C-alpha cells in the first residue's frame, strides 16, 4: 500500500491475525475491555495536621516524655516525631588532643528514640526500638524515597563526617538542623486502619517515648589508631544541652456528618500487625563457635528479623560487622579492610524437628528478600525469615501461631573473620585493634485483633 | 464506663503445663483417664496435660482420598489371572496388621 | 522433608480460624482468568 | 526348573514411585487412555500408599478425635471467680 | 532436590528431578560456588597480563536451561532472554541485590594483575545464586499441581559452560583477549564444580487437598521463541533483512547486536 | 534506534535498561503482565520481516587499526540475536500435562 | 469518517504451510483432526 505517516491499515492484518487460540484469551460477551474505566463514587472528607499537647514533662535527652492523642477528631492516621539536633563545637582542649574527632552516630534517628509504645487508658497496644525501625526501614523501603528519608533522619553525609579539632584543617561546625521520623504503627500502616476517635470517647490514648543520653549518641574517634571513647561536657564549648525540644505532629480527617452517626454503635474487628522481641544473647565466638536461643512468641508470627550487632562501643550504633568503621581520608568515615556479616549459617528447630535445615547466610541476604519483601539491603547483615508470601501486605497471609508451638530454637554459626577479629591485635587504623564483641537479637512480628465496641477498646484474645 | 476495661474485657487461652512438650507432635497422646483421692492421687487436668497430634486434620479417610481410596483403586487396576510373559506376581496389600 | 511442615499445619487455633479458614476462603495457587477486549496499537505521525 | 516355575516374585515398582511422599500417600488419580498422546500409566506400581494405615486411623479407642470428647469432658468451661474467664481452645482442623 | 542424572560440572548438562511430597512448587534457584583463580607468573603475556571475571558471570555459564515433562520439550530459556529479562522487568530496590548475588560484585570484575605486580589481588570464591524465570515462578497464582501430577516426570535440564570462556585474558597494555590455558593459573582449570537446586514448595490442608482432586484445569504460560542468530557484517553492507518465524501469540520482541 | 531504547520501555514496562542496546518493542500494554493484553499471533501470519540499518561508528569499529587501549585494535565481529516472547495454554487432567491446541 | 476502511473486505491471507505444497496438483482432502489433547 502506502504506509503514509498518518497510517492506520497496518493493524488490520494485525488484527485478522485471530483464531483457534486468541478465542480462549479475547473475544466474549462478557469480556471488560480497556479504555474505559467504570467510575464509581467515594466518601466525602478531609485532612489538616494538628499538634499533640505534652502531658507528661518535657523532653530532655536521656529522658522519657509522653504526648496524649489528640481527640475530637473523626480519624488519626499519621505521626511524626520532629527534633532540633544540638550544635557541636570541638575544643583544643579536649583529652584526645590533636588526635581526636566528634562525629554523630550512624543513622542518628533510630537512635536516641526507643521504647516508643502506644497506650490505651494503661495497658499497652504496641511498642517498636531501634532494632525493628532498622530492619523495617531496610526491608520495606519504596525506592525514590530512599533520599528523602535519609535526610530525614540522618546520614546526609555532612551530619556524620569526622572534624578534627579547632586547630587543625578541619574546624568545620556540625549544622543543628531538625529531623522527622515518622512513627510506624498499625493505623500508619494503611488508611484503610485508622483510629475511630469518634467511636472511642471514653478511652485515653498515650504515646511515650524514651529518648537516650547524649554521651551514646556522638563518636569521639581516635585520628590514627580509630578508639572511640565517651564524650564528655569540657571535650565540646558550651558544655551538654541535656533539654532539648521536640515535637509530634499528628495528621487528624474528617468526615460528613452522614456517615459520621451511621456507624455509631457498632461492634468492629481490626486486623493489626505488631513486633516482639527476644532477649538479648551475648555470642563469644572464641569459646564456641554456635550459639542457640529460645524463641518464646504468642500469637501468629509473620517473620522474624534477626542479626549479630556489634556491641563494643556504646557511642557507636547501628554497626552490624565485626569490624568497626573508622575514620578515613579526606574527613570521611570509611569502612575498613575487611567487612562482612559474622553470621556464616543459621538453622531453626522445633523441640529436636529441625524445620530449617543449616542453609548459608546468602540465602536470608539475598534468597528471602527477593521473593517475599519489597527491596533488599544494602549493608551487611539484616537475615530475615518469613512465614508470610509477602511481608509488607497488611492483608493476613501463611503464618503459625507460636501458641500451640513447642519450644523453639534458632542456631547460629559463626564466622572465622568475627572469630579473628574478636581478639585484638589489629594495626592502626584497621578497625579491630581492640578485642571486639558481639550480641544476638531476634525479632518476631505477629498479628492480632482489636476489638471495639461500647466505645471502648480490647483485645478478646489476649 | 468504668476505668481500665479492656484489661478485664475478653479472654485468654489456656497455657499448659511443662509436661505437654514431651508429647508426639506427629501422634496424639493416648486418652488415659486421671484419677482422684486423697491419698497420692494427682488431679492432673488433661485439657493442659495432653497432646492431640497432627493427625486430626490429614487423616480420616472419609470417603475418598487417604489410604483406602489408593487402596481400591490399586487393587481394581493391578491385574490377576496367570502369567504368560512372565514369572506371575502377587498382590502386596498396604494395610495395618 | 514435610514433617516440619506438618507440625506447623497443626497449630491451628481461635486466632487464626478468625484469619484463614472458611468454606468461601479463597486459596492462592489458583489464579481465577477472565476475558479481555481484542485490540491492537502502532504509533502514528 | 519346577522350583523356579513354583511361586511369584514380588512386584516392581517404577522409578517415579520414589518420589512420592512417604508419610501421607498421594492422591489416588485414574489414568487416561487413547491412542493419542496418552499414558497408560499403572497405579499400582506408580502410586505411594503413604503410612497413614500403620500409625494413622480413626480407631475406637485412640485417634484426636477421640481424645476431644475427654479434653472437653474435663474442660472446666464456664465463667471462673480466680481468673480472666479463660477460652476454651479449639482444635478441629476444617482447613 | 535429589540428583539423579550425571554430575555438575562446567561444559556439561545435568537433569534434576522435581519432586513429589509438596502440594504447590513454586520458585526454583540454582546455587553455585566459583572456584579460586590466583594467576601465575608463568603466563604468556608475562608481567602484561590480567585476569577477571566475564560480565554477568552469573547469567553466563547457564545457556539452554530447560524445563521438560516426562520427554516433551517444555520451556527454556538461556543467556540472552535472561539479560532482556532482568534489564527491563527489574524492580528497583531489589537491582543492587540482584547485581551483588549473580555476581559483578566488583571484586570479581576488576583485572588482578600477576603474582610479582603491585597487585597481587587473587579472585575471591564464594557462591551465587540464580533464580531460575519459570512459568510457576512468574506469579504465585500459578503453581504445579505436583499432587495431582503422579504418571508424569518433571525434569530440569541446566548445561554449563566450559571456564575457558568464564575468564577474561586481557593485555595491560594493548587490550587484546587470548584464551585461557590450564598452564596460565595456579591449581589447573578444576572443571568440576559445585551447585546445587533448591526449590520451595507449599503445604495444604487435606481437607481441600484431595478435594481438589479428579479435576480438569487450565493455565496460561509465557514461553520464548529465539531466532537463530544472523552473522552481521557492517562492512559490506549498512542495512540488513532478518526474515522471523513465530508460532504462537507473541508479547514482545527484544532485540540487540 | 532511541525510539525503542527508551520511550517503549518507558511506557510499557516497569523499567529502563541501564546499558547499551536492549531494544524492545511490544505488542502488550504491560509486558510484565502475567494476564493476557495486546498480542498477535505470528502463526496465522505469513511471512514477517526486521530490517536494520547500523551506525556509521560500527562500521568505522569493523576494521582494526586502532591504538593501544582502544578496544578496536583488532577487527570487530557481530551477529544479531532476535527474541520473542509468546503465551500458551496447558492443561491438566487425569494425572498428565500436556497442551490442548498443540 | 471510516467508511472508507470499513465499507471494503480483504482477501484471505495463507499461512506459511500452504506455501511448501505441490502446485501442479493439489493436497489431498483430508479432515483435520478435532479434540482438547494434543489436537491441531
Amino acid at each position: 500500500t502506502c504506509t503514509t505517516g498518518a497510517g492506520v491499515t497496518s493493524g488490520f492484518i494485525d488484527l485478522a491475525t485471530y483464531d483457534n487460540l486468541d478465542r480462549a484469551l479475547y473475544g466474549g460477551k462478557d469480556a471488560t475491555t480497556y479504555f474505559i474505566k467504570e467510575h464509581y463514587p467515594v466518601g466525602w472528607f478531609t485532612k489538616l495536621p494538628t499538634m499533640a499537647t505534652r502531658v507528661s514533662g518535657n523532653p530532655a535527652f536521656g529522658q522519657e516524655f509522653s504526648v496524649g492523642v489528640p481527640r475530637s477528631g473523626d480519624y488519626v492516621l499519621n505521626a511524626w516525631l520532629t527534633l532540633k539536633t544540638p550544635e557541636i563545637k570541638l575544643l583544643e582542649t579536649n583529652r584526645l588532643g590533636a588526635n581526636g574527632t566528634v562525629r554523630w552516630t550512624k543513622n542518628l534517628m533510630h537512635n536516641a528514640v526507643e521504647h516508643a509504645s502506644l497506650t490505651f487508658n494503661d495497658i499497652c497496644a504496641q511498642q517498636f526500638n531501634t532494632a525493628y525501625l532498622d530492619a523495617w526501614t531496610q526491608f520495606n523501603m519504596c525506592e525514590g524515597k530512599r533520599i528523602g528519608y535519609d535526610n530525614m533522619i540522618g546520614n546526609t553525609s555532612d551530619m556524620t563526617n569526622p572534624t578534627p579539632a579547632q586547630g587543625q584543617d578541619g574546624a568545620r561546625t556540625l549544622p543543628s538542623k531538625n529531623l522527622v521520623l515518622p512513627l510506624p504503627f498499625f493505623f500508619s500502616r494503611d488508611c484503610g486502619l485508622a483510629l475511630p476517635t469518634v467511636v472511642l470517647p471514653y478511652n485515653e490514648i498515650r504515646i511515650n517515648i524514651k529518648l537516650r543520653s547524649l554521651q551514646e549518641l556522638l563518636v569521639f574517634q581516635n585520628k590514627d589508631t580509630g578508639n572511640v571513647i565517651p564524650i564528655s561536657a569540657t571535650d565540646i564549648a558550651g558544655g551538654l544541652a541535656d533539654t532539648v525540644e521536640a515535637y509530634v505532629y499528628m495528621t487528624v480527617g474528617l468526615v460528613s456528618n452522614v456517615e459520621r452517626c451511621a456507624m455509631a454503635g457498632t461492634v468492629r474487628d481490626m486486623v493489626v500487625e505488631q513486633m516482639q522481641a527476644a532477649p538479648t544473647h551475648i555470642v563469644n565466638p572464641q569459646n564456641t563457635n554456635n550459639v542457640h536461643v529460645d524463641m518464646r512468641f504468642s500469637h501468629a508470627v509473620k517473620a522474624l528479623f534477626f542479626m549479630v550487632q556489634n556491641v563494643t562501643y556504646k557511642s557507636v550504633g547501628s554497626n552490624y560487622t565485626c569490624v568497626t568503621p573508622v575514620n578515613g581520608p579526606g574527613n570521611t568515615v570509611m569502612e575498613p579492610a575487611m567487612s562482612v556479616d559474622p553470621i556464616k549459617s543459621a538453622s531453626l528447630t522445633y523441640e529436636n524437628t529441625t524445620r530449617l535445615a543449616n542453609m548459608g547466610v546468602e540465602y536470608y541476604s539475598l534468597v528471602q528478600p527477593w521473593y517475599f519483601s519489597a527491596s533488599i539491603p544494602v549493608y551487611t547483615g539484616y537475615h530475615m525469615y518469613s512465614y508470610a508470601l509477602n511481608v509488607g501486605s497488611v492483608h493476613p497471609s501463611g503464618s503459625t501461631n507460636y501458641g500451640r508451638l513447642t519450644n523453639a530454637s534458632i542456631t547460629v554459626t559463626m564466622s572465622p573473620e568475627s572469630v579473628v577479629a574478636a581478639a585484638g591485635g589489629g594495626n592502626n587504623n584497621s578497625g579491630y585493634n581492640e578485642p571486639q564483641r558481639f550480641a544476638l537479637v531476634v525479632i518476631a512480628v505477629n498479628h492480632n485483633v482489636i476489638r471495639i465496641m461500647n466505645g471502648s477498646m480490647g483485645f478478646p484474645i489476649l | 464506663p468504668h476505668w481500665m476495661d479492656p484489661q478485664l474485657m475478653g479472654s485468654q487461652t489456656t497455657q499448659y503445663s511443662r509436661n505437654r512438650g514431651y508429647g508426639d507432635p506427629i501422634r496424639g497422646d493416648l486418652p488415659i483417664v486421671p484419677d482422684d483421692g486423697g491419698w497420692f492421687a494427682t488431679r492432673a487436668n488433661p485439657a493442659h496435660h495432653l497432646h492431640t497430634g497432627a493427625l486430626s486434620m490429614i487423616g480420616g479417610d472419609a470417603s475418598d482420598c487417604g489410604s483406602t481410596a489408593v487402596q481400591q483403586l490399586i487393587k481394581k487396576y493391578e491385574d490377576k489371572g496367570c502369567n504368560n510373559n512372565g514369572l506371575n506376581v502377587m498382590s502386596s496389600h498396604y494395610g495395618g496388621v
